[PDB]
RNA sequence: CUCUCGGCCGAAGCGUUUACUUUGAAAAAA
RNA sequence: AAACUGCGAAUGGCUCAUUAAAUCAGUUAUGGUUCCUUUGGUCGCUCGUACUUGGAUAACUGUGGUAAUUCUAGAGCUAAUACAUGCCGACGGGCGCUGACCCCCUUCGCGGGGGGGAUGCGUGCAUUUAUCAGUGGUGACUCUAGAUAACCUCGGGCCGAUCGCACGCCCCCCGUGGCGGCGACGACCCAUUCGAACGUCUGCCCUAUCAACUUUCGAUGGUAGUCGCCGUGCCUACCAUGGUGACCACGGGUGACGGGGAAUCAGGGUUCGAUUCCGGAGAGGGAGCCUGAGAAACGGCUACCACAUCCAAGGAAGGCAGCAGGCGCGCAAAUU
């Protein structure tokens, strides 16, 4: 359970950080 | 061996106290001559000293070494049966059992 | 007193239990649990006073010890168990499902739900904190602690929990335009849309809500529970949609119902 | 028994107040733990909530930190030299928080000689033992000697600490409360604070 | 020197002033980094607190206190204790039977930080609530405003 | 009410401040 | 059945003696603490006989003492989720420092670089101290999380030698056979629930034939400590001379527990509230404690003060302001 939850949250956190950085980049470029 | 006894007023003897007479002690759990009714209860009780004197109603003795003859009431009687060990390790220790 | 109290006088009980005065001197003191004493509904009150299944307190125990009642999918045998807001009660013997939702009068109502709906509940996020090894933790209004929540979820939001696994499925953010219910105060049991939020540093915040009919009211931020996104609730609502009527129009509705009866 | 309540005190106006309840358990106090220097002796105290307090009655060692070098080591406690609160505590050699004590210097000297590979605390007579010689004059390769020579750039200590190392004892301040946690921990005095306490000690004499 | 007036060394607990450095950086200036914080609620930190060198553990800006609770106001009446003053709060109490009022006052002993100087008797002070600092002190001076006669 | 910065409104300063009055919130049952 | 173990007995019930910014009410705070239990989260995260370890004690069986008690003494047996002691497994490694040695570039060469590495020490969560940088949150942290050097109490933190019900799948196998489902009990630490405890602002009846009070023996504030669950003259040492008061301080009285409320009342108001709900206090008067998460507990213990019971004079045992009931008191109040 610990391993599975850690892996799933790692994937989710990578997704969230990528989304936030992409939105910030779009705001800066415009 | 001198185990204990009671003086003429019926009070028991305690090992620690070194006197010829009675004293009053505050007794708690783990002390002889006292049995608490509640958790943490302590009570003041009268206890006779350990030194043997002439003012004793009864004196307790335990035979440790046997003599030439045997007392007709004490020794010649056959040993009575008693409960056997209940824990498995004690069974093995009593009967010299191996693991197999 | 020298320690915790274990009794509850009947006249000192919460007034939304609707207990009568002459039945006895005492009232069922709720056990410690997910909900507060003044904001819960004991199992015995719901089982004999609301549903009329039992007549005495002994029959409630006889029902409970047969393991017929489930609260949030788990069998509870305690008859004073504190059941609170947005809780699911299942009786598989009769095949019935209920959800504890306030009515417009500020009392818990007997609200039957579909067995499909009984698989999830809504929870209000009370706390967000990082624990050992840098692991986020989220604490809800019903004492549930969930590890590794979504990074976008903050306090005062709403999460949907699947009762079987106890895991978040989705969430609603606390923003103006969402649907909310009041869980305390004078406006308890009302449903509306958030209009604006007033921030008072060092003190309590105030939130303004407007219902479907256009009536506006205000509460503290701690008394607001986000139910749905926009105008669409994520749960089923009781007979009253959350609109509080005045006494005059309650009288008018009662007279109209009486006239059409017979 | 010992009570630390507030209702036995006079009012702000100066008038005395009549109590409305007797002494309560949660207002109790206990006799002070006068911690001396000697072989370790610690007694545990059962406190409110079922928790434990370690009542140190005798202590002789504790771990102190050299902050500038970030070197924390376990060293014995030798003597008490200064006490800001009361000078009777110095006479009876009592270990409390913020008291100034003397500790041994050997572990710090060992770490300094093993890190910078330079002499410290040695007499000018240059007497040596082969173990110390191989600790300082070991045969190292080009890469390791390059790191050690670079470390020798920052190897410099104030005259006060150097003299204390020559004496064999350092001055330290206790930061923990021995009567509450059962251990005497602290830090080595250095900088303006060391000068302040040296001036105080000299003026006391 | 002027700061060190007690038997114990007066230091800011959260600042480490024994960090070793090269001989070139020692010659420049022996300027300790100051510890200060924003207390919140829109109050600004006085420049004397940031640039000062005093030591006060009960100062709202450079000490170990927390401001939470009620924010009150008063007039300075006595400045004779060390780092603490006495202010007076005046109000009117309503008597229902006569439909009128009576004048009443209260006295407060409050802590005054060294960052506030040129404080005279009769000027307005805004204080904030904190944990009990002594037997009778529960408030700390947050702002000082001068009297109407200021020139 | 006021420039500025962000999406006419949002943030920030408001008010020299109160008293007063009208709202609203929180306010055990009996 | 009995007895050992566990839990409860700190709730309830009674009374109103004390108590005049005290209690109490409304309003705030704990970013200054503790918290049995319930609910949820963690519980191979530590790299260092186990196919189950040890010694006793009751109940029981026998022998007794005292005028007397819910007094106990000696002897013979025997258990644990009582009391103790202690492994394996995961365990392959990973990461921080120490680092003999081995390579790859540049250099004629020294020298300037980039890697690999055997051998050693440390390692997880809690505890104490010092230093460094700045995931998530607040109006505000000296917050939470992270890194580094150590420590880690023998009156000793965790890391399961416990119980029940259904019993089945797998192997070169018949074994040391391997695996597996629901529960019960226990436990370090977070969160929650029930609280408790200290604080903030305002508010109380008469009395000046009570006008100055507090500060030797803390009264007001500062610094450092002790003690305490925490904040603080709570206490200690060294210092300053402070703090309160006609806006009534200080003292005295109260046939004074405080409120929710009650009687009378055009509109104002006057008087009452021991009494079933919410807080407080007490158990003949004081004081000191054990146990426990919680008591300065009294249908718990230990003394003194006042009463008072049995006695074979050596001793032993007490607390109805709990339900009935009795004496006394009184104008004044019910069934053992
Ligand atoms: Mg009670
Ligand atoms: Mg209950
Ligand atoms: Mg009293
Ligand atoms: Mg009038
Ligand atoms: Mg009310
Ligand atoms: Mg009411
Ligand atoms: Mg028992
Ligand atoms: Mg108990
Ligand atoms: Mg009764
Ligand atoms: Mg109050
Ligand atoms: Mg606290
Ligand atoms: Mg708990
Ligand atoms: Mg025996
Ligand atoms: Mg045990
Ligand atoms: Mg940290
Ligand atoms: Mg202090
Ligand atoms: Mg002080
Ligand atoms: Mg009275
Ligand atoms: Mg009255
Ligand atoms: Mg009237
Ligand atoms: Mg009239
Ligand atoms: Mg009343
Ligand atoms: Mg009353
Ligand atoms: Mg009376
Ligand atoms: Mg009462
Ligand atoms: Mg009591
Ligand atoms: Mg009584
Ligand atoms: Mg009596
Ligand atoms: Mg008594
Ligand atoms: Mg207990
Ligand atoms: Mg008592
Ligand atoms: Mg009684
Ligand atoms: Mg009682
Ligand atoms: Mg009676
Ligand atoms: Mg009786
Ligand atoms: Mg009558
Ligand atoms: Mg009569």
């Amino acid at each position: 359970k610990n391993k599975e939850e850690a892996a799933e949250y790692a994937k989710l956190l990578a997704k969230r950080m990528k989304e936030a950085k992409e939105k910030r980049q779009e705001q800066i470029a415009k | 061996r001198i185990s204990g006894g009671n003086d003429k007023q019926g009070f028991p003897m305690k090992q620690g106290v070194l006197t010829h007479g009675r004293v009053r002690l505050l007794l708690s759990k783990g002390h002889s001559c006292y049995r608490p009714r509640r958790t943490g209860e302590r009570k003041r009780k009268s206890v006779r000293g350990c030194i043997v004197d002439a003012n004793l109603s009864v004196l307790n003795l335990v035979i440790v070494k046997k003599g030439e003859k045997d007392i007709p009431g004490l020794t010649d009687t056959t040993v009575p049966r008693r409960l056997g060990p209940k824990r498995a390790s004690r069974i093995r220790k009593l009967f010299n059992l191996s693991k197999e | 007193a020298r320690g915790p109290k274990k009794h509850l006088k009947r006249v000192a009980a919460p007034k939304h239990w609707m207990l009568d005065k002459l039945t006895g001197v005492f009232a069922p003191r709720p056990s410690t649990g997910p909900h507060k004493l003044r904001e819960c509904l004991p199992l015995i009150i719901f089982l004999r006073n609301r549903l009329k299944y039992a007549l005495t307190g002994d029959e409630v125990k006889k029902i409970c010890m047969q393991r017929f009642i489930k609260i949030d999918g788990k069998v509870r045998t305690d008859i004073t168990y504190p059941a609170g807001f947005m809780d699911v009660i299942s009786i598989d013997k009769t095949g019935e499902n209920f959800r504890l939702i306030y009515d417009t009068k500020g009392r818990f109502a007997v609200h039957r739900i579909t067995p499909e709906e009984a698989k999830y509940k809504l929870c209000k996020v009370r706390k967000i904190f990082v624990g050992t090894k840098g692991i986020p933790h989220l604490v809800t209004h019903d004492a549930r602690t969930i590890r590794y929540p979504d990074p976008l979820i903050k306090v005062n939001d709403t999460i949907q929990i699947d009762l079987e696994t106890g895991k978040i499925t989705d969430f609603i953010k606390f923003d103006t335009g969402n649907l909310c219910m009041v869980t305390g105060g004078a406006n308890l049991g009302r449903i509306g849309v958030i209009t604006n939020r007033e921030r008072h540093p060092g003190s309590f915040d105030v939130v303004h809500v407007k219902d479907a009919n256009g009536n506006s009211f205000a509460t503290r931020l701690s008394n607001i529970f986000v139910i749905g996104k926009g105008n669409k609730p994520w749960i089923s609502l009781p007979r009253g949609k959350g609109i509080r009527l005045t006494i005059a129009e309650e009288r008018d509705k009662r007279l109209a119902a009486k006239q059409s009866s017979g | 028994g010992i009570s630390r309540d507030n209702w036995h005190k006079r009012r702000k106006t100066g008038g005395k107040r009549k109590p409305y309840h007797k002494k309560r358990k949660y207002e109790l106090g206990r006799p002070a733990a006068n911690t001396k220097i000697g072989p370790r002796r610690i007694h545990t105290v059962r406190v409110r909530g079922g928790n434990k307090k370690y009542r140190a009655l005798r202590l002789d060692v504790g771990n102190f930190s050299w902050g500038s070098e970030c070197c924390t080591r376990k060293t014995r406690i030798i003597d008490v030299v200064y006490n800001a609160s009361n000078n009777e505590l110095v006479r009876t050699k009592t270990l409390v928080k913020n008291c100034i004590v003397l500790i041994d210097s050997t572990p710090y000297r060992q770490w300094y000689e093993s890190h910078y590979a330079l002499p410290l605390g040695r007499k000018k007579g240059a007497k040596l033992t082969p173990e110390e010689e191989e600790i300082l004059n070991k045969k190292r390769s080009k890469k390791i000697q390059k790191k050690y020579d670079e470390r020798k750039k920052n190897a410099k200590i104030s005259s006060l600490l150097e003299e204390q190392f020559q004496q064999g004892k350092l001055l330290a301040c206790i930061a923990s409360r021995p009567g509450q946690c059962g251990r005497a921990d602290g830090y080595v005095l250095e900088g303006k604070e060391l000068e302040f306490y040296l001036r105080k000690i000299k003026a006391r004499k | 020197a002027d700061i060190q007036t007690e038997r114990a060394y007066q230091k800011q607990p959260t600042i480490f002033q024994n960090k070793k450095r090269v001989l070139l950086g020692e010659t420049g200036k022996e300027k300790l980094p100051r510890y200060y914080k924003n207390i919140g609620l829109g109050f600004k930190t006085p420049k004397e607190a940031i640039e000062g060198t005093y030591i006060d553990k009960k100062c709202p800006f450079t000490g170990n206190v927390s401001i939470r609770g009620r924010i009150l106001s008063g007039v300075v009446t006595k400045m004779k204790m060390q780092r603490t003053i006495v202010i007076r709060r005046d109000y009117l109490h309503y008597i229902r039977k006569y439909n009128r009022f009576e004048k009443r006052h209260k006295n407060m002993s409050v802590h005054l930080s060294p960052c506030f100087r040129d404080v005279q008797i009769g000027d307005i002070v805004t204080v904030g609530e904190c944990r009990p600092l002594s037997k009778t002190v529960r408030f700390n001076v947050l702002k000082v405003t001068k009297a109407a006669g200021t020139k």
